[PDB]
RNA sequence: GAAUCUCUUUGCCUUUUGGCUUAGAUCAAGUGUAGUAUCUGUUCUUUGUAACA
RNA sequence: GUAUGUCUAAAGUUAGCUCUUAUUUACUAACAAACUAG
């Protein structure tokens, strides 16, 4: 009746949770004065797990009214869990790239761990040049701009105009930018909310070309704050790749601007 | 007096709660953009001197 | 007038005998299977030990309630309200010799806890046994 | 008929309704009314500052 | 000290402190303000002045008067008035 | 018809308040269950309505002279970085765009790019039938506290109490009848199942102390037997 | 009579010990060092089991790696190198007690039978059995030949933190989170003497290597026990020190005591005097919570001191051979009357 | 305050309750101590402890009665009261 | 609420009270049955040219940034 | 002057959030019949006296 | 449609409001135009 289960590769996560959780609760019960545990012992650890999600989301774990040493011990234990988590992500990555027996679920877990680490490095890399820098000196920037003015005037380059209300090749640029978009949606069957919504936007753009061109040129004039970009991080087993799922209203006018900028760069 | 453990991701017992319980720069950008404006002025001073 | 307090107030508003001895035996079977089920899975909720022992005080069989408080002391002997309620339990049934054995145990277990001492001093105050309090 | 019901209940949502454009223009008109109130109060403040500076 | 460590009595203490300051003074005034109308009084005494006035406003009938006085001692005045209105 | 293809509708007041009563229950990251309440909108647009209009921690109030004179210096410094200026001001991005455009100085069928920032259409008692249905379904789902296993356990415990009171009803009929039949005991689910009426459930009599005992065990047994006779006659 | 006891303490004086300063930092591990063990014969090496599952065998004289023993999959909690065997018993929280044959550097024996995670080993130094105990509140003794749980030791309530074995009964001096230092009878399987003077989890019991005594450490009270009867010898000073992780006892009666607050506290073991209180500096990028000293040991000679901290570092502490009794006298000997600890 | 002081104050309260209210034999072999305890004192202690338990019971029901920010069921309004008490 | 954290461990007293069944396991077969004992001009046209440790954080480390620049392309 | 009852405040939390991972994962492309639930429309209502046992 | 769960005398233990009524909407169905489950 005392079948006790040894920790195989299904129970690194759960038994490591019980390990770290018992360690943290013994640390708080050591630290806290004269408190008999009935209910509070169950709940302080929730802050711990809150902090771990705050570490996974890279949100600063600021809880108002927490004591100083409890915040310290929770930060250092989630840093311990972070060290084991990151080293396990490295071990799984060079387990995939060796080409050995890697589980499918461990591959999806490794996708998730590596995209959390990638966006964490991305947030720190944005946040450093927010805090100090930026890395380009003003003299470098002026020499860059000076040699670009020198090149674009040595080539007598006239600037690309804004596309007028009555641009000549305009509906052909539009049907190219929409055939670029329906090339994704010609063969697939499974359609979520955003793909179905943007396919309805393409069908509505085919139903009205002139309202679409006025919508696009109005957005190029006036709109300067845009709906955010989801990333999804598809897997190639040597290296993951960022996949930027842009908003459905934005990709029509951005594909139009891509077509227009490439055509007006190659004409000039 | 430890706070009573409200978080965003997991509401285990389905409690609703008060909404607030759920939820500068280096100088160098001033060094860049000003200088770029300066270079742009020089560009507009040079090219318009050649357009006469 | 569709503000969030109205929605949450209305979702709060939307959310809302014994005859024979053998029938009371079946009542005790149902209720003891209930409380031993919720004490077999969790042996550390001391309020549950408290209220199942207080249930068996309400069923007036005292050796059962004494066994339940003693198993509750076997789990966590340091929990003071368990001690105070078992002492007051044996005092409500007007059994002070049992309570004196109990509080001598509560003293020899936890000497550095004040309330066990002071409650035993209270019991020997209102019993007016002064040489004992000496 | 199906596509007509689709073009009804889609384009009731993702169009600026005439009542919705009326409410948005009414909020912009109240913003312009508050801005005109502050501009007229600033003009009265400048005239009062000149009058009381030459007067006190 | 009295002003700090000490309602009527407190007021009296404050008054005394003010008197002393009048007779370091600025520092005393600041202290009084911190402890506690007082702000307005301080501003008046001062009459930096603008800043004081603003402070008084933040912490209103007499405030308006103070602001007016400050203005007297045009655009700035107007701005102040606007601010007051907003506050109201 | 249910065409739920495009979802970028103008935010009414009832969807605004249902999102405010949803983020309180669910939270800032669980947006599919927030968009399950709103029958018209997405989860991305609900999250945008949150982070641009319904999050109270960022400021919508009018800017000081200091903030205008530093936002012009930022819009010269960081030219078209309006999310970055929004982070520096801790203010909504489109609000700071509107303030910059006011410092320097859309027809009916046109699809609104930015509807989730501006305002919310008030409903002065004119609750639509669509709004009544969607609001009633939302306040049905905010009540969904217990899981379906807890729901079926409340159901099963209700069935136990109903079967138990029906069994006692049948026994009281047969006992007024005179047919002496006792109650079933519940089945031994496992071979060492404990029945808690025959014995002490676990005999843990207290450790023997220095005081004499039996004179109050007699009082206990006498009072317990009088309670047994009283349950025999009253219950 | 209390005034007589305080006056008799103030009559006596403590022994001077040489002040400890840091001499070597080893920054090898990708995780926290949880226990440090040193070979009780050669002093050629010491092995530090860490949270990155990889025990590493470091070198005393040079500070080099030589090998890495990575047979566990979970956090290696305790490491105990045998004295009369070429073995290395490595409790992890894999629920596995693994034996490492040091003539081979291979796993040879896997002691199954634990009901939860294990926290500590204790090789009984003059028999062929090891004492493993952990979260499951029960010490399993293990015959090293047959890998059988020979004698279960029933009686601790909460998880058991540190188990020490002596060659004479009490042959298992264990301690748990129920604040009890139990002295065990290995024959009878019964607690001969239950020591309930601590308040919180006793994370640390250390053997004195030249007298028959065990120091045990709760938060802000470290207490020395005479194992002949189970009597308190000295309640150490230990005011406001913090959560004590590990103890270690020099041959020359110097008692280390690592705190979770980053503080060290070297104690004169005879007198109970606290004389030196270090502040372990964190690494250049650590959090402030990673100053904690998780584990420690001495040299066999005692002139070194090894600590594994939670900043993924291993620090070596040595005495000042240039300081005298008048140069660095340590902290002052003044027993406190407000505490009853004197 | 603290559990020691609170035990002390409850002892003083129960002595005040007595102030508002107001041999030993052994065998040879068994050695159990028979203490003569007067029946009026026994059931007076019993009625006093039942009166204290019922007094605390009715005062706790009085605290249970009060209902006056955002909640779905009863446990939720208790938790929101707890968060309102954390906000100081 | 059917899934819960751990309050305390399954104590080994409960495993010491059970009487054993003889199940000869695949690993408790006799092996390593001996205990070992110890002894006792072309570049002047351009605009640039020569003519003109360790930290404790693992995510913020040098190796982890080398890793993420190796494996996201 | 000794004390009971009722309130107010403070303190104790009193039915008082009891794990983890890839936020664990992904989100209608009909109809008819039926069931359940809710809205809206529609109609009705507002005692003395005498005799005998 | 599974897992799985639950019920099942042959054998006898001694004395504004209340209402009818229809449209709409929401969730469900191995129910229909030979086969699909954790
Ligand atoms: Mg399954």
């Amino acid at each position: 009746n005392e079948i006790v289960k040894t920790t195989t590769k299904q129970r690194l996560d759960a038994y490591y949770d019980l390990e770290l959780r018992n360690s943290v609760m013994d640390d708080i019960l050591e630290m806290m004065p004269e408190s008999i545990r009935q209910k509070k012992a169950r709940t302080i650890l929730q802050h711990l797990s809150e902090a771990w999600r705050c570490w996974k989301a890279n949100i600063p774990w600021d809880v108002p009214g927490m004591p100083a040493p409890i915040k310290k011990i929770i930060e250092r234990y989630i840093k311990s869990k972070a060290d084991a988590w990151v080293s396990a992500a490295h071990y799984n990555r060079e387990r995939i790239k060796r080409g050995a027996h890697v589980e499918k679920t461990m591959v999806k877990k490794n996708l998730g761990r590596l995209t959390r680490l990638w966006i964490k490095n991305e947030q720190e890399r944005q946040r450093q040049i927010q805090k100090n820098g930026p890395e380009i000196t003003p003299e470098e920037a002026t020499t860059i701009f000076s040699v670009m003015v020198e090149w674009l005037e040595s080539r007598s380059f006239s600037p690309i105009p804004f596309p007028p209300l009555t641009y000549k090749n305009d509906t052909k640029i539009l049907v190219l930018a929409l055939e670029d978009l329906k090339d994704v949606y010609a063969s697939k069957v499974r359609l979520n909310a955003s793909e179905r919504e943007e396919l309805a936007l393409i069908e509505e753009a085919y139903d009205n070309p002139h309202d679409t061109l006025n919508r696009i040129k109005k957005y190029l004039l006036t709109q300067r704050v845009f709906k955010p970009v989801d990333i999804t991080m598809m897997e190639n087993y040597q290296n993951i790749s960022p996949v930027y799922s842009v908003d459905p209203l934005e990709k029509i006018t951005d594909a139009y601007l891509d077509q227009y900028l490439w055509y007006e760069a190659d004409q000039r | 007096k430890i706070p009573a453990a409200v978080s965003n991701w997991k509401n285990p017992n389905g409690y609703t709660v008060a909404l607030e319980r759920r939820v500068t720069i280096n100088d160098g950008f001033m060094k860049l953009s000003e200088a770029l404006e300066n270079a742009d002025k020089k560009a507009r001073q040079e090219i318009r001197s050649k357009m006469e | 007038h569709v503000s969030a307090e109205q929605i949450l107030r209305d979702v709060y508003k939307k959310g809302q005998d014994i005859l024979d001895l053998e029938e009371l035996r079946e009542y005790q079977r149902r209720k003891r299977t209930e409380y031993e089920g919720y004490l077999k899975r969790n042996r550390l909720d001391m309020g549950q030990w408290i209220r199942y022992a207080q249930f068996e005080i309400e069923q007036h069989d005292m050796r059962r309630a004494r066994s339940i408080f003693e198993r509750a002391l076997l789990v966590d002997s340091s929990f003071i309200p368990l001690w105070i309620r078992y002492i007051d339990a044996e005092l409500k049934v007007k059994c002070i010799n049992h309570a004196r054995n109990l509080m001598n145990r509560a003293i020899s277990t936890l000497p550095r806890v004040d309330k066990l001492w002071y409650k035993y001093l209270i019991v020997e105050e209102s019993l007016n046994n002064v040489e004992i309090v000496r | 008929k199906r596509l007509a019901k689709i073009q009804q209940e889609q384009e009731d949502d993702e169009e600026l309704e005439n009542l919705r454009k009326k409410n948005l223009e009414m909020s912009q008109r109240a913003e312009m009314i508050n801005r005109s109130k502050h501009a007229q109060q600033e003009k009265a403040v400048t005239t009062d500052d000149l009058d009381n500076l030459v007067d006190q | 000290r009295g002003a700090v460590i000490g309602l009527e009595s407190r007021l009296q203490l404050w008054r005394m402190c003010i008197s002393k300051a009048e007779s370091v003074t600025r520092e005393l005034y600041q202290e009084c303000i911190q402890i506690l109308e007082f702000v307005i009084k301080f501003s008046d005494f001062e009459s930096r002045a603008r800043e004081i006035l603003a402070y008084g406003a933040k912490l209103n009938t007499e405030l308006w008067d103070s602001f007016e006085i400050f203005e007297l001692k045009d655009k700035e005045t107007y701005k102040d008035m606007l601010k007051m209105k907003k506050v109201l | 018809p249910v065409p739920i293809y495009v979802k970028g509708g103008v935010w009414t007041n009832v969807e605004d308040q249902i999102l405010k009563a949803a983020v309180q229950k669910y939270g800032t990251h669980q947006w599919s269950k927030v968009a399950s309440l709103l029958q018209k909108k997405t989860a991305r647009q609900s999250e945008l309505r949150w982070n641009e209009y319904l999050n109270p921690k960022l400021n919508f109030t009018e800017f000081s002279k200091e903030e205008d004179a530093q936002l012009l210096d930022l819009a010269r410094e960081l030219p078209n970085q309006w999310r970055t200026i929004a982070d520096m001001m801790a203010r909504p991005a489109q609000v700071c765009v509107e303030r910059y455009n006011r410092l320097l100085e859309l027809k009916v069928g046109d699809i609104n790019p930015n509807a989730e920032t501006q305002m919310a259409r008030p409903d002065n008692g004119d609750l639509e039938d669509e709004e009544k249905e969607m609001l009633a379904e939302a306040r049905a789902r905010l009540l969904n506290t217990q899981g379906k296993k807890a729901t079926r356990k409340i159901r099963e415990r209700m069935l136990e109490e109903s079967k138990r009171i029906a069994e006692l009803q049948k026994r009281r009929e047969l006992k007024q009848a005179g047919i002496n039949v006792a109650i079933k005991k519940p089945k031994k689910k496992y071979g060492t199942d404990i029945d808690y009426n025959e014995d002490i459930v676990y005999e843990q009599a207290p450790m023997p102390g220095i005081y004499d005992t039996s004179t109050e065990d007699r009082q206990i047994k006498k009072k317990f037997e009088q309670f047994e006779r009283k349950v025999n006659r009253k219950g | 009579l209390i005034v007589n006891r305080y006056e008799k303490l103030l009559s006596q004086r403590p022994e001077w010990h040489a002040p400890w300063k840091l001499s070597r930092v080893i920054n090898g591990h990708l995780g926290w060092v949880r226990c440090v063990a040193i070979d009780p014969v050669d002093n050629e090496w010491f092995i530090t089991g860490s949270n990155d599952t990889t025990m590493k065998v470091w070198d005393l004289a040079t500070g080099k790696l030589k090998t890495t023993l990575a047979g566990h999959v979970m956090t290696v909690r305790d490491v105990a190198v045998s004295d009369r065997h070429p073995y290395l018993f490595s409790v992890s929280e894999d629920k596995t007690v693994k034996c490492w044959d040091l003539e081979k550097n291979q796993i040879i024996r896997d002691y199954y039978g634990h009901l939860s995670g294990v926290r500590t080993v204790s090789i009984h130094p003059t028999l062929d059995l090891i004492a493993t105990a952990g979260r499951d509140s029960v010490i399993k003794l293990w015959d090293m030949r047959t890998r059988i749980p020979v004698i279960t030791l029933v009686g601790h309530k909460g998880p058991i933190n540190q188990v020490q074995c002596t060659p004479v009964d009490p042959q298992v001096v264990s301690s748990s989170t129920d604040a009890t230092v139990r002295l065990w009878d290995v024959v009878a399987g019964k607690t001969m003497k239950v020591l309930t003077h601590h308040k919180r989890s006793v994370r640390a019991t250390a053997l004195h290597p030249k007298e028959f005594s065990v120091a045990s450490a709760c938060t802000d009270d470290i207490r020395s026990w005479g194992l002949a009867e189970g009597s308190l010898l000295t309640n150490f000073e230990s005011e406001k020190t913090g959560i004590i992780n590990t103890l270690s006892i020099n041959q020359d009666d110097v008692l280390f005591a690592g705190g979770d607050n980053g503080v060290l506290s070297f104690y004169d073991y005879k007198s109970g005097h606290k004389y030196q209180s270090l502040a372990t500096r964190e690494m250049v990028g650590s959090l402030e919570g990673e100053r904690s000293v998780l584990c420690s040991t001495f040299d066999k000679t005692g002139l070194r001191l090894i600590t594994g901290e939670a900043d993924k570092s291993i620090k070596i502490w040595k005495q000042d051979e240039t300081a005298t009794k008048e140069s660095e006298p340590g902290l002052a000997w003044n027993p406190n009357l407000s505490a009853k600890r004197f | 305050i603290s559990y020691d002081q609170l035990a002390k104050l409850s002892y003083e309260k129960t002595l005040r309750n007595l102030a508002t209210q107001t041999k030993v034999q052994k065998d040879t072999k068994t050695g159990k101590i028979t203490i003569a305890d007067d029946d009026k004192l026994v059931n007076k202690l019993a009625v006093s402890l039942q009166s204290e338990s019922k007094k605390r019971y009715e005062a706790r029901k009085r605290q249970m009665q009060n209902a006056k920010e955002s909640f779905i069921n009863d446990k939720n309004k208790q938790f929101n009261e707890k968060l309102s008490r954390e906000s100081k | 609420t059917s899934h819960r954290p751990q309050l305390e461990a399954r104590s080994g007293a409960k495993a010491a009270a059970y009487t054993p069944t003889g199940i000869e396991h695949a690993r408790l077969l006799p092996g390593h049955t001996t205990l070992k004992y110890r002894k006792f001009s072309w570049r002047k046209g351009t605009a640039f040219g020569r003519h003109k440790g360790y930290i404790n954080d693992m995510t913020k480390s040098e190796y982890h940034q080398e890793f993420l620049h190796k494996h996201v392309r």
